[PDB]
């Protein structure tokens, strides 16, 4: 989980108990590159996926005609002028909440009136 | 369609035909009645085909 | 024998436009201090951005298993990119969305003179090719 | 009233009924729900866009169900036997380093899934970790006739230049090109495990290619003129190895290729591979030979349901019923197919604005470039998108680009897609700008050029004011399958465009929609030929629909004068 | 209600800056010697060639009658030079490869001492690899210890 | 059911909780490695109330997992007898720590007697697929009707 | 009729605003499903309980 | 005017200067045409080169190869 790579050879630092002092250490098994740890944490699986569903927002997304146009007004900016769209991650358990998406600060609202 | 706009639920878009056949059928309805027809066609013909096997 | 000549040589690479570039296959530069341009001779000037400005680890030899005489020319300085009576210029990059092939062509004659020319026509010889 | 367009053979009139197959050159990705250790297979038929008609297929296997650990994933190769590590085919390319190949396959550093499930082919990449090991590895895992080494080594680097990915090109060099495109297809296969997408669908119309007289008659003479070459060189090796005298008459025969074509145009195979091809043409009536010479066939998701794709491409009620039903298609009225044209001036033509070419891609250094397909070959990408497209939109309105063209820009998906190949089906949709100074939306065609047209149309002094000046002036355009993805279509001008009741009337939709790009020319167009007889086909059932079309290609009439 | 199909009658009846010359060098020079490029992969960013320490040195490493296939000129004049070269010193090693695609349009604008520049046209260009940083390899070894 | 308990409510809902189908993997939100050293003592600030509680030679890695709350009501659960699942699973040579219902956050904890943590993404896998918490094997989606 | 034409239309559009409030409460999140189905098959069902009720 | 929003009875008016123009078969004989300008041109031109290899013993070779194809 966001592993960090070697100098030069570029490898990935495989996790390397330090006995001695006893404290966690990256290295590289290719070489002699071994630097501290500055966090415990090593692996995480995450198994119920909630990221993804607000997958591919870009800069031009507010020029898109085959998107809807709606009248709510933003929280931020309070422009009535935006874009909505529902989830991009793709599953069969996936709620049918909309994202709103400002067209003067971009910024992403969603309707969720139970959690926010 | 790509006549309609993305991400709607609306019943009218998603296959409704609210007119009837006195006063004739919008495209968008006639299109789905027309998937609706080709698929009982195709559901008669397998169902006598199996039908026949099952008899022999 | 391979000798580094110098490499402390500053050498700048341009990505140049096809017809100026197979042109040069002269004019003077005008450094504004960000900016800067080409006055060529008549006969546009152009301004040539900044593309990379550190640019390490590539540079520049020439040549004179099989060893051969290697010389070391200079180091890469700054990547750069010639950016361009415009309209005689767009003009002609649509004039070369017009390039097409000859089409088949058909023999009008009497048939009766091809067509005997086809099968036998008492005319053999009259080539040397695998006569032995 | 002879219509035209069929064959003469033996005092018979044979038709080349169209064929139907499948389209190359891109990426595909697909489920596997069988017990079988891989979960989703990424198909890509790769083939040139002319000679040697090839056939070798590219697939990128991920093994391991789901749930369970050490998820690795192997591509198979050509002429090699067992299957391959993607890492270790990275180091065969050139590129040693995993950062890059990490770099290569996710182009987002922030993402932590796609490069956790990278971690066991890291693994396995870490095993075999040099390229002349890799070479050596290739070498000694398929193709075993090299015996030596030395030369299974540089016959597998030649493998790895020719026979890899025959598309973009086959010469020496491209290895960096072919990494980053490598790396794309397992960024879809992974970006289609993480169920960010869904499966790729293949009973979409855009995706498929119809083949006419053109494509058939292409394979016919290019197997036939290849037999005719190896037969007369055939002809000066016995001359100059029975050392005798040469003749022209004797190396030539032209019995090969008058058989060849005779005989394919003669039966039904094309030569059991093809067969029904060639169809006596019915002369039941006029309605008969229209929607016979119409009909395209489909060889044996189910392809015999109507699809949402086939609107205004295929007639929904012209269809024959028994075994044959929804494998056989009529194209609607005003559908046409694609003759394919030449990607080089487009290719030319991008560079020019600054097109940056594969080789220099950076993802850390431009990960907002939006990349460039030009018929499902990645040359590049570009830093401006709009302008770019805006560009391309206007000169391909004004007719400098063949109309024929369909290219469709995927935000989403962050790319833009350029089809020119034969055998799209498109069809003329009118063009509307919103942009007008009655302050909304309008068409481009206005009345004036009606009345120019229509004084044309009623004088035949003249204007010559037709359909191709409609064309070149930015009025009509046509859109393929492929396009209609990204377009936004209005059914009646009058009646959708301006911002706002009998009850005998029916009732329609509302236009709340404002970003109508393209307007519907008239409905009644997706009908197909038999079913155009029909009066009032809307207040009628679509099964009657379907019999009455099957019964107009039967009923006595007069089909010519002659 | 009806079809109007008297429109023949209606439409019959209806109608501080500096500024420095560029020169081109004599061609007697660009048939001595051919200018490539070179580019690093090793992703450090300095490795200049003067800590590439010395002795720098840069080389490169019976039948009846008959058919042949064929071939044509520059890709054979490309194909039969295969052997790639190497700069190593008597320890660095660095091994390039053609690059083929990034030929097309290179001007070099070699600055001398005064302010003007030299232009030459770029021959080829080569992507340098730094070869053998961590020396281990196995072959055999390798082959039987990826079966476990 | 049986004539004596019919039209209940309450006893169904006993009967589908002793037939079906529940595992794990079924309550598990996410799961976690550390490197933790020494046993006793823990580098995360929050679980030292769990420190401080469950306590009153091993491995220095620690896996450690989080659960759903809902999954626990849903599927009823107690975070008790899951340990004593595990335990009476693995026996002796994995220990074992679990969060209350109290906690507001469902936190599980666990050690052992090459690296550790291959050991332990073993382990990982055997618990998530080849523990049922309860109910009869090929039963699932237990619909009460009237 | 008339009145029989008005009262028709005045069906279909009781099911259409039942149709737009159940899809109001879906996109708010309003709405839990029932055991067995998900929130879609929920929603689905429930619009085809509606539009087919109108119909009838 | 000339700038006004035609109606829908005008689309007819298109629809018959497309079939004017294109004609109810026009897909085969376009496909066709372009088959026999180009494609044969491209077939023959795409492998027209055969060579024999003559030894002797001073080697020898022969050629033929195919050009512009001719239609009747
Ligand atoms: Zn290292
Ligand atoms: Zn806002």
């Amino acid at each position: 989980t966001t592993f960090r790579f070697c100098r030069d050879c570029n490898n990935m630092l495989y996790p390397r108990e330090d006995k001695e002092n006893n404290r966690l250490l990256f290295e590289c098994r290719t070489c002699s590159y071994v630097e501290e740890a500055g966090s415990p944490l090593v692996y995480r699986h995450e198994l119920i996926t909630n990221i993804g569903e607000t997958a591919g927002v870009v800069q031009d997304i507010g020029s898109d005609p085959t998107l809807p146009r709606s009248d709510r007004e933003c929280p931020k900016c309070h422009s009535r002028e935006n874009v909505f769209f529902q989830s991009q991650q793709r599953r069969k358990d996936t709620s049918m909440v909309l994202f709103f998406v400002c067209l003067s600060c971009s910024h992403i609202f969603t309707s969720d009136q139970k959690n926010k | 369609l790509p006549h309609f706009s993305k991400d709607d639920y609306s019943p009218e878009s998603k296959g409704f035909v609210e007119n009837s056949y006195l006063r004739g059928l919008t495209p968008q309805e006639f299109f789905f009645h027309a998937m609706g027809g080709r698929e009982g066609l195709i559901d008669t013909a397998v169902k006598t085909a199996e039908t026949g096997y099952i008899q022999r | 024998d391979l000798d580094l000549e110098r490499s402390n040589r500053q050498v700048w690479l341009v990505r140049l436009p096809m017809f100026l570039a197979e042109k040069w296959r002269l004019g003077k530069i005008r450094i504004n201090k960000s900016k800067i341009t080409l006055l060529l001779n008549e006969p546009h000037e152009y301004d040539l951005e900044l593309t990379k400005k550190v640019v390490e680890n590539e540079y520049v030899f020439t040549e004179q298993t099989i060893p051969k005489k290697t010389a070391i020319v200079g180091t890469v300085c700054h990547e750069c990119q010639v950016m361009p009576y415009h309209k005689i210029v767009e003009q002609r990059r649509n004039i070369v969305k017009l390039n097409n092939k000859e089409r088949i062509t058909t023999l009008d004659e009497t048939v009766g003179v091809t067509m005997s020319h086809t099968g036998m026509s008492m005319r053999s010889d009259n080539s040397n090719f695998l006569k032995v | 009233f002879d219509m035209g367009g069929y064959f003469i053979i033996n005092g018979s009139e044979k038709v080349l009924i169209a064929q139907e197959r499948s389209a190359g050159n891109i990426v595909q990705v697909f489920k596997k729900a069988a017990p079988s250790p891989i979960s989703h297979v990424a198909e890509i038929r790769s083939a040139l866009e002319k000679g040697s008609r090839f056939i070798s297929t590219l697939q990128v296997k991920l093994y391991g169900r789901e749930g369970s650990s050490a998820r690795t994933i192997k591509a198979t190769l050509p002429y090699i036997k067992q299957d391959i590590p993607i890492v270790i085919i990275f180091r065969a390319l050139g590129i040693i380093p995993d950062g890059e190949i990490l770099e290569h396959i996710c182009y987002d550093v922030n993402d932590w899934q796609m490069l956790e499930m990278l971690k066991p082919c890291v693994e396995d990449g870490f095993v075999i970790q040099d390229r002349e090991t890799a070479l050596d590895f290739i070498g000694r895992r398929g193709t075993a006739l090299g015996i030596k080494k030395e030369k299974r080594i540089q016959y597998a680097k030649d493998i790895l230049q020719k026979e890899f990915l025959p598309h973009i090109t086959q010469l020496e060099g491209f290895e960096s090109r072919k990494a980053f495109f490598l790396g794309y297809m397992i960024n879809r296969l992974l970006l289609c495990a993480l169920d960010r997408k869904d499966q790729d669908d293949r009973d979409h119309f855009g995706k498929k290619r119809l083949d006419l007289a053109g494509p058939l008659l292409a394979q016919l003479f290019k197997t036939l003129f290849k037999k005719l070459t190896k037969d007369i060189f055939r002809y000066m090796q016995r001359t100059v190895e029975e050392a005798h005298d040469f003749n022209m008459k004797l190396a030539i025969n032209a019995k090969t290729i008058t058989s060849g074509l005779k005989y394919a145009l003669a039966t039904g195979n094309w030569g059991s591979s093809r067969a029904g091809v060639s169809q006596v043409l019915n002369r039941y009536t006029y309605s008969s030979t229209l929607s016979h010479l119409r009909r395209t066939n489909t060889p044996i998701a189910k392809p015999r349901q109507l699809h949402n794709t086939h609107w205004g491409l295929v007639c929904p009620a012209e269809t024959p019923e028994g075994q044959a039903c929804g494998l056989v298609k009529n194209l609607s009225l005003m559908s046409c197919i694609s003759v394919g044209t030449d990607p080089m001036p487009i290719i030319t033509f991008l560079s020019e604005w600054g097109m940056e070419p594969l080789e220099d891609y950076v993802p850390h250094q431009s990960p907002d470039a939006t990349r460039v397909f030009v018929n499902g070959v990645w040359h590049g990408v570009h830093r401006n998108p709009a302008r770019l497209m805006e560009t391309l939109r206007t000169l391909r309105r004004k007719g400098d680009i063949n109309p024929e063209v369909s290219m469709i820009r995927d935000i989403r998906e962050k790319e833009l897609k350029i089809f020119t190949d034969a055998g799209r089906v498109y069809r003329p949709l009118f063009i509307v700008e919103d942009d007008e100074s009655l302050g909304h939306k309008e068409l481009k065609v206005r009345k004036g050029h009606i009345a120019k047209l229509m004084a044309t149309e009623y004088q035949d002094d003249v204007e010559e004011y037709t359909w191709s000046s409609l064309l070149n002036e930015g009025l009509v355009e046509y859109i393929d399958a492929e396009e209609e993805e990204s377009i936004l279509i209005a059914m009646q001008p009058e009646d959708l465009e301006p911002a706002e009741v009998d009850p005998a009337k029916r009732i329609r939709v509302s236009h709340h929609a404002t970003t109508f790009t393209h307007c519907e020319i008239h409905p009644s167009m997706i009908l197909g030929v038999a079913a155009s007889i029909i009066p009032f086909p809307d207040h009628n059932q679509s099964p009657r629909n379907t019999y009455q079309s099957a019964m107009g290609k039967q009923a006595m009439g007069v089909f010519l004068t002659n | 209600f009806i079809k109007r199909d008297r429109m023949r009658r209606n439409f019959l009846r209806m109608r501080e800056y500096n500024e420095f010359p560029l020169r081109a060098i004599p061609k007697e020079d660009l048939e001595n010697m051919r200018t490539h490029l070179l580019k690093f992969q090793s992703k450090k960013k300095i490795n200049p060639v003067t800590d590439f320490h010395l002795p720098v040195r840069l080389h490169r490493k019976r039948k009846t009658r008959q058919l042949k296939v064929l071939d044509e000129n520059a890709k054979k004049l490309r194909f039969e030079e295969f052997y790639p070269w190497v700069m190593e010193d008597f320890y660095n090693t660095w091994v390039g490869s053609y690059e083929a695609g990034n030929s097309d349009s290179y001007v070099l604008l070699s600055v001398e001492d005064d302010g003007s520049f030299t232009m030459i046209p770029a021959d080829k260009v080569y992507k340098f690899t730094a070869r053998n940083k961590y020396a281990t390899l196995t072959i055999d070894e390798a082959e039987k210890r990826m079966d476990k | 059911l049986e004539p004596g308990h019919a039209a209940d409510q309450e006893q169904a809902k006993l009967i589908r909780s002793a037939i079906e189908h529940t595992t794990l993997k079924s309550v598990t939100i996410a799961s976690e490695i550390y490197y933790d050293p020494d046993p006793r003592s823990t580098v995360i600030p929050e679980d030292e109330e769990i420190i401080q509680l469950h306590f009153s030679q091993q491995s220095p890695w620690l896996l450690r997992l989080e659960l759903d709350r809902a999954a626990m009501n849903d599927k009823d659960l107690t975070m008790g007898q899951v340990g004593e699942r595990i335990k009476q699973t693995f026996k002796n040579d994995l220990f074992v720590i679990w969060s209350e219902d109290n906690d507001e956050k469902l936190i599980i904890r666990c050690r052992v007697v090459a690296e550790e943590d291959h050991m332990l993404k073993k382990i990982e896998n055997t618990m998530l697929e080849n523990i049922t918490l309860r109910g009869v094997e090929n039963i699932e989606r237990v619909v009460m009707m009237k | 009729d008339g009145p029989t034409m008005r009262e028709i239309t005045e069906t279909i559009a009781e099911a259409k605003k039942k149709v737009l409030d159940v899809t109001k409460e879906a996109q708010a999140n309003l709405l839990t499903a029932k055991h067995g189905m998900t929130l879609r098959e929920s929603f689905e069902d429930n619009v085809v309980r509606f539009l087919n009720e109108a119909r009838d | 005017d000339e700038s006004a929003p035609i109606t829908a009875e005008d689309s007819w008016a298109v629809i018959s200067a497309f079939f004017r123009e294109k004609g109810l078969v026009s897909q085969q004989l376009d496909s066709f045409n372009q088959f026999v300008d180009y494609t044969l041109q491209d077939i023959i031109c795409e492998d027209s080169t055969l060579i024999l290899e003559q030894l002797a013993q001073i080697s020898r070779k022969y050629e033929i190869s195919f050009g512009k194809i001719y239609v009747t």
